[PDB]
RNA sequence: ACCAUGGUGACCACGGGUGACGGGGAAUCAGGGUUCGAUUCCGGAGAGGGAGCCUGAGAAACGGCUACCACAUCCAAGGAAG
RNA sequence: GUAAUUGGAAUGAGUCCACUUUAAAUCCUUCCGCGAGGAUCCAUUGGAGGGCAAGUCUGGUGCCAGCAGCCGCGGUAAUUCC
């Protein structure tokens, strides 16, 4: 059992602080190696350039090809793969466009059936990807 | 630096969970039977009704003989007896804890000018307040959420500037006088 | 094949564009609450039907 | 003329400033805001003076019209009205003259004089020829 | 300067890290807590990095000086001012 | 509520003289003049299988294209895509 007596508040407090290093949500926030390693570097968005239009196969229950890219960030430059979350918007992007990749929804875990993507693309070439879908804005001539 | 005020707070509160079917039907029939614009101004008076019960139920957990619930409690009573939501006869700490949301939507200016017959068809009462036709004694008010006190509750009337109390008709009749008088008599 | 990287936008490129037709404008704001309070509560249904929803076909 | 009623409240006389100061509330139902040249000649026939020492300001109208209210005062001499009176409200009337340059102009003149030492034969006309 | 051999430590010294300015406070809310506070109030620190001074009641001052280090200005090439 | 015909001591957004405001100004208030029948003086952002309020309507595509935080939906009649 636990140590209950009055005056053990050194032992109860020093045991609680090194047992919080055993779950995810403390240790990925309070160690430092989980923020040096995400590509955004503690940010919600980052800009980058388009390197390769790539297609990844969906999971076994599903059978489709998810249209992704190979963003290389203009800040602390490093390689990510990012998803283009729309119907025809692989065609609105092209080689070495600048994009604004966002989070994909659940902070460094993939959503859905796209294996090993962690980000989604908004705002290719400074105009929104939703505005290019709906046609409110066009690609810059 | 600056001589700015710096103090603001929220008047409403969003519910603990959305899309529970029994709430938004019993809170639709408040949006339509008193004719309000959006459901944020039902959350307004619900948050008004919330912190009154917050203060009062924190008084009811205390016994008899001390100062502070004399002073906060007697004040709380005379402040909502003068507003009309509670009567002057039975003012207690007990009877405020059964007080409902419908008792505050009655004390608005927006429905105290339907039940005095200065407007029919309760939606028309907003179309008279905001459209500058209804005064409290010497002060016209275009605010439907004006919670009218029991003292100045008789002196609601059309203004002397109003179409319905005074004169100099507006542009829609004055166009109609001129419209047959463009080339003829 | 199974659609590797071409035919992106395959179904939006060949959907037939049905035209967007127009209606008289919606009453907005405080009038929007009036016309749907009146559809749900002061319009009591004469018949049964296990209280079928407001978008039945 | 018809309904322009001039009342007051919170009256005070003080011989510290040789003035008589009051809070003026103007009752006008169906008009616009009365001018201050309209007001100060009406206190002159209320306080038995002439409208050269009545200085009024700060009129703000209530919502709906009717009662507007401002602060006003009366001096005991136009010489007093030139000494213990701030200079803008003395100039609303034609009693003070403030036509200077902009403070952009005045500040550049000051930093140009600073670079020229001693000579009254150059500080006075330090760059005043180009006009 | 001459002496004595001491001070501190598992009740965490010492070293390292901090994405550390401290506090009044801020979001949260059964109680107990958890997080934030660079930011108008108070206190401190520094005016590119260090260092040394003048004057003055009060500065190791930077919209004061002096020197090195870093960057940078005009030049008639001799020098001037950051 | 379809669907109106109208019109009425209805009104603002806008437009624009005059005061007020202010160091001088602009705003807000105050008040002439105009200013509303698809009042075209135009309300949007998201959803509609479950969690979770709302369609087993119609066409199109046929494990493709895509959707889907999660379970999942799509292989020729999809209440989940366009």
């Amino acid at each position: 059992g636990k140590c209950r007596g009055l005056r053990t508040a050194r032992k109860l407090r020093s045991h609680r602080r090194d047992q919080k290093w055993h779950d995810k949500q403390y240790k990925k926030a309070h160690l430092g190696t989980a923020l040096k390693a995400n590509p955004f570097g503690g940010a919600s968005h980052a800009k980058g350039i388009v390197l390769e239009k790539v297609g990844v196969e969906a999971k076994q229950p599903n059978s489709a090809i998810r249209k992704c890219v190979r963003v290389q960030l203009i800040k602390n430059g490093k390689k990510i793969t990012a998803f283009v979350p729309n119907d025809g918007c692989l065609n609105f992007i092209e080689e070495n466009d600048e994009v604004l990749v966002a989070g994909f929804g659940r902070k460094g875990h993939a959503v859905g059936d796209i294996p090993g993507v962690r980000f989604k693309v908004v705002k290719v070439a400074n105009v929104s990807l939703l505005a290019l879908y709906k046609g409110k804005k066009e690609r810059p001539r | 630096p600056v001589a700015r005020s710096w103090v603001c707070r929220k008047t409403y509160v969003t519910p603990r969970r959305p899309f529970e079917k029994s709430r938004l039907d019993q809170e639709l029939k408040l949006i339509g039977e008193y004719g309000l614009r959006n459901k944020r101004e039902v959350w307004r008076v619900k948050f008004t009704l919330a912190k009154i019960r917050k203060a009062a139920r924190e008084l009811l957990t205390l016994d008899e003989k001390d100062p502070r619930r004399l002073f906060e409690g007697n004040a709380l009573l005379r402040r909502l007896v003068r507003i009309g939501v509670l009567d002057e006869g039975k003012m207690k700490l007990d009877y405020i804890l059964g007080l409902k949301i419908e008792d505050f939507l009655e004390r608005r200016l927006q429905t105290q000018v339907f039940k005095l017959g200065l407007a029919k068809s309760i939606h028309h009462a907003r179309v008279l307040i905001r459209q500058r036709h209804i005064r409290v004694r010497k002060q016209v008010v275009n605010i439907p959420s004006f919670i009218v006190r029991l003292d100045s509750q008789k002196h609601i009337d059309f203004s002397l500037r109003s179409p319905y109390g005074g004169g100099r008709p507006g542009r829609v009749k004055r166009k109609n006088a001129k419209k047959g008088q463009g080339g003829a008599g | 094949v199974h659609g590797s990287l071409a035919r992106a936008g395959k179904v939006r490129g060949q959907t037939p564009k049905v035209a967007k037709q127009e209606k008289k404008k919606k009453k907005t704001g405080r009038a929007k609450r009036r016309m749907q309070y009146n559809r749900r509560f002061v319009n009591v249904v004469p018949t049964f039907g296990k209280k079928k929803g407001p978008n039945a076909n | 003329n018809d309904t322009v009623t001039i009342r007051t409240r919170k009256f005070m006389t003080n011989r510290l400033l040789q003035r008589k100061q009051m809070v003026i509330d103007v009752l006008h139902p169906g008009k616009a805001t009365v001018p201050k040249t309209e007001i100060r000649e009406k206190l002159a026939k209320m306080y038995k003076t002439t409208p050269d020492v009545i200085f009024v300001f700060g009129f703000r109208t209530h919502f709906g019209g009717g009662k507007t209210t401002g602060f006003g005062m009366i001096y005991d001499s136009l010489d007093y009205a030139k000494k213990n009176e701030p200079k803008h409200r003395l100039a609303r009337h034609g009693l003070y003259e403030k036509k200077k340059t902009s403070r952009k102009q005045r500040k550049e003149r000051k930093n140009r004089m600073k670079k020229v030492r001693g000579t009254a034969k150059a500080n006075v006309g330090a760059g005043k020829k180009p006009k």
